[PDB]
């Protein structure tokens, strides 16, 4: 009958690191291995009340009286110097191959059609699409997420790393890559090709990401974010707790890893939005918006049940959707 | 042939369901009177960064919240579930008798 | 009775097996039967020579431990015992349970008389600690404290204030050295209310169950336990009488033949245990005996507290 | 009539150690006794939902509103540092001896049977065809559990430690022998040799196994996972901690020892499927599965029952299983 398998646990292709953020200048950047890293620092931030009344608080009397006590807080920021304009993100990917395959599954007939599905899709089309959409993701620097939205000119080099050093060295501008259309190159195809090798076990691929973003001098640059402890006073209140490894702001790994997934273009809402990230019951957490709701059949879960279970076979589209999936990682499965 | 709701009866009195504003956080009390304010030896436990309040999830209700402490009850602190389970015999005992 | 004139404070005196079972009905605290016992045996034996009169006592407590033990799986205490001698034949004795505990108490003693004025304060407070120091308070051993960092003193406050500033004054200086301690008091008043109260609820109601009443952790449907004002024990708030009163060569195995006799039978009361400043005066809070010996009704209570 | 012991503890042989993983370069591996630990560090987390829903939560405005508030975790996570490419897991092995001797048996009888069975076994057929695969499973560096899938490079260095000292010094390429093969070789036959005069008692062998794998710069390294407390809240979790010894990432010893115990390739199912860890019930949690279930006359207890009561002795693979059985150590015996 071939029911679903109880569990189902994928281990997570495409393994970013935390990405380590230095600084320096431009013009000395293929000098940038010993560039000073970013480091976070407090900083004391003191703000009036800009929040929305519940018209309990718009007594006037009320309002002064709330903005003559005001919060005082310390955040975590990290900018660049005062003379340093480029932030160098670096990072290491590593593609590693065998996506159909979960690391853990109870039904094992549901293991061998599962895995004759992947076959098949891999067979028909290998990762080819996908691995030119996470090599366009790399090479705009998508995973500068903050650090992208306002930069004079970000640059991707990105080195395959064989024994021990560099044997094939990419170098894109980020910029003229835009964030919205996976275009045609002719070095974004060989470092696709090198991806899809990765990714169906041809080769070991461990790709190091560097980018350099020109933001200015002093700015403010945005490793990703902690949560906070919250046990004491309202003033010393660290409303803001920013991430670094060892006294070197860093991106987290699975930030990284989300820009890079930003490959799903095949949601059945508009494409004027852009790519968002390959996710079951594909969402954004800024627009707080689930697409590819399981009321439409598209999301991870029919589509997959649908071409395993039922030979349901979907667009090309969706099932490089589900293969993404499959690449992403999961546990994928019910009680 | 001593049922579990009826140890469940005496061992109620050793957990508290204190409310806070999100929903009800159970706990556990070591004198067994339901988190008395003068009587009451509450366990108070220590978290991962600074958390001294009482053992239990922030459950929705209380039919939850109790639930929750009853059976943690039963999974780890067995001392207490001998002390509702004589208890329980005992009652038994004296509606037996009275 | 009658107020002091000044306030004798004994220190905190190590007991260290006091009776624990304070009554047929109540286990802890000893009775304050035994203070005012012990108060009145010192003024049968120091204070009718310093010309003084020794009259009410206020108990403090500032340690207690009872040498009790929480059987396993039971959810209630038991006592632990002494071995005592053996038989004339060799047997094991019949086991009669005693409750000790180890007590750390302060006593303030009203003091009034002449012998205020004809001998230093000092002098009587030490006198009364010496005398007290070869003495026991519940059944229990007064520990006399050789060798540690300082022997506590005395300090006999002449309530007689010159002013009421210099009056509050030294009662503060007094409740701060007595107060990591808890000082029991009678609330009789509240025990009665409460037993009206329970009686606008259900009529027929006797105050030994509004007694209970105050004693239980009640539990309460929408669930919250009902809360108290205070810590509330029940005390043996002394003696009810059972027979008539006997002549002292009339009764048979009497203490002494030149006493009346009269079989009683306990009277629960109710207790609080309040913390020394929230008295405001401290010679309020000393515990007196009233006996009204034609009625029977033997009892100790603070009057004056409230 | 010979029945069976109530009570039957055999100790451990095979004692492992936890596996202490500290962090360096690739190529300077000969000088990596001062080599700084992988440290276990937090990093916080935050996903929206992507697991199934149960056709009550399928409500679109719900969805929305769950991914709205996205659940806030701290992780902690160990990674190779940022300069360094290279996970050394170092422990050390004590093969004991006595393999069939219990350390709890009610029944002398049965006792007695037993010790000449065993004996029996190894005046047949010694310790031989355990200690090669016992050898294999050194050699290949299985007990890099997830530190070796994406490895690039992999040496196993086990050294035999005599009176305060290397008496003999191996080195395997890891992935050269494979996971799955127990081929041949002079130097894993003469670690065989070694482990069968250990699993022998004819002689004490304590071995300290290196295992080194080119992993990339600051990628992920996996020590073995603790169980966690769930006393307060759901933002400062601490949804998954990891094993440490002393401010240093290790895996757990026990987990080294299913490793290890990895040489069943003689269960009734699949031999394709590759080898199982030595249990009775023969059984992979991850797979949920239990190979040699006892309908079919191949699990630990029929097979032991058959060979010591009524001396019905198996093929020489299913008593190489059940000897392997008795050096994996358990608590047998009924109730």
């Amino acid at each position: 009958i071939l029911s679903t398998a109880s569990v189902l646990a994928f281990e997570r292709k495409l393994d970013p690191s935390d990405a380590l953020m230095s600084a320096g200048a431009w013009a000395q950047r293929d000098a940038s291995q010993e560039w000073p890293a970013v480091t976070v620092r407090e900083k004391s931030v003191r703000g009036t009340i800009s929040n929305r009344l519940k018209t309990k608080d718009r007594d006037p009397a009320k309002l002064d009286a709330s903005i003559q006590s005001p919060n005082l807080q310390t955040v975590d920021v990290a900018n660049l110097p005062s003379d340093a304009d480029t932030l160098k993100v670096r990072f290491t990917l590593r593609v590693l191959g065998g996506a159909g395959t979960p690391s853990a599954c109870n039904d094992a007939a549901y293991r061998d059609k599962l895995l004759q599905t992947v076959a098949t899709y891999v067979n028909d089309q290998g990762f080819a699409e996908l691995a030119r959409r996470y090599a366009h993701n790399l090479a705009n620097a998508r995973f500068l997420w903050r650090n992208r939205v306002g930069a004079e000119a970000v640059e991707v080099r990105i080195n395959h790393i064989r024994q021990g050093e560099v044997a094939r060295a990419w170098r894109f501008d980020a910029l003229a890559i835009g964030l919205r259309d996976f275009k045609a190159d002719a070095e974004l195809d060989a470092l696709a090709e090198l991806i899809a090798s990765g990714l169906s076990g041809s080769g070991h691929v461990l790709l190091e990401v560097v980018a350099f973003a020109r933001i200015g001098d002093g700015q403010e640059v945005f490793p990703s974010q902690e949560l906070i402890l919250d046990k004491g006073d309202k003033k010393g209140q660290k409303s803001k707790t920013l991430y670094s490894v060892r006294d070197a702001a860093a991106i987290h790994s699975q930030k990284i890893g989300n820009a890079l997934r930003t490959i799903d273009t095949w949601y059945p809402d508009e494409d004027g939005l852009g790519p968002i990230a390959v996710e079951p019951y594909g969402s954004v957490t800024s627009q707080g918006k689930a697409y590819r709701q399981p009321k439409q059949k598209l999301d991870f879960y029919t589509l997959l049940d649908n071409w395993v279970l039922r030979d349901e076979a979907p667009a090309v589209e969706q099932q490089h959707y589900v293969i993404a999936n499959l690449i992403r990682g999961g546990v994928f499965g019910e009680a | 042939t001593i049922s579990k709701t009826d140890i469940d009866c005496y061992l109620q009195t050793y957990v508290v369901i204190d409310p806070v504003s999100n929903g009800w956080q159970w706990g556990i009390d070591e004198n067994g009177v339901g988190g008395a304010l003068h009587h009451g030896r509450v366990e108070m436990v220590e978290g991962e960064n600074g958390y001294f309040g009482l053992r239990g999830a922030t459950h929705p209700t209380e039919k939850e919240a109790m639930a929750a402490a009853l059976g943690y009850l039963w999974k780890c602190r067995q001392d207490l579930v001998a002390i509702a389970r004589n208890d329980a015999i005992e009652a038994e005992k004296y509606r037996a008798k009275a | 009775v009658t107020d002091p004139e000044a306030l004798l404070l004994l220190p905190r005196l190590s007991i260290q097996n006091a009776n624990a079972i304070s009554s047929p009905l109540t286990w802890g605290f000893p009775s304050p039967g035994a203070f005012t016992g012990f108060v009145h045996a010192l003024q049968r034996r120091v204070g009718i020579s310093l010309d003084i009169e020794l009259d009410g006592v206020g108990i403090v407590c500032h340690r207690f431990e009872a040498q009790i033990s929480q059987p396993a799986g039971k959810r209630t205490k038991v006592f632990n015992l002494t071995r005592n001698p053996l038989n004339r034949d060799g047997s094991t004795a019949a086991i009669v349970e005693e409750g000790r505990a180890h007590l750390e108490v302060s006593l303030l003693l009203g003091v009034h008389g002449d012998g205020l004025d004809d001998h230093p304060a000092q002098e009587i407070a030490r006198q009364v600690q010496e005398q007290a120091g070869a003495m026991r308070l519940a059944g229990g051993s007064i520990l006399p404290w050789c060798n540690e960092r300082f022997p506590a003193p005395n300090a006999e406050l002449l309530m007689l204030g010159g002013s009421d500033e210099q009056r509050r004054k030294n009662q503060r200086r007094l409740t701060r050295r007595l107060l990591p301690g808890f000082a029991l008091v009678s609330r009789e008043a509240l025990l009665q209310q409460h037993l009206e109260t329970l009686r606008t609820t259900l009529p027929e109601a006797t105050t030994l169950d509004a007694l209970l009443d105050l004693c239980r952790i009640n539990f309460e449907p929408p669930w919250q336990v009902r809360d108290k004002p205070g810590w509330l024990v029940p005390i043996p708030a002394g003696y009810n009488a059972l027979s008539p009163l006997y002549l002292p060569g009339e009764v048979r195995n009497a203490r002494d033949r030149e006493t009346p006799l009269r079989f009683v039978e306990n009277l629960f009361g109710l207790g609080e245990w309040l913390s020394p400043h929230r008295v405001a005066a401290l010679s309020d809070l000393l515990w007196y005996h009233h006996a009204e010996p034609d009625k029977g009704l033997y009892r100790w209570s603070t009057p004056r507290f409230v």
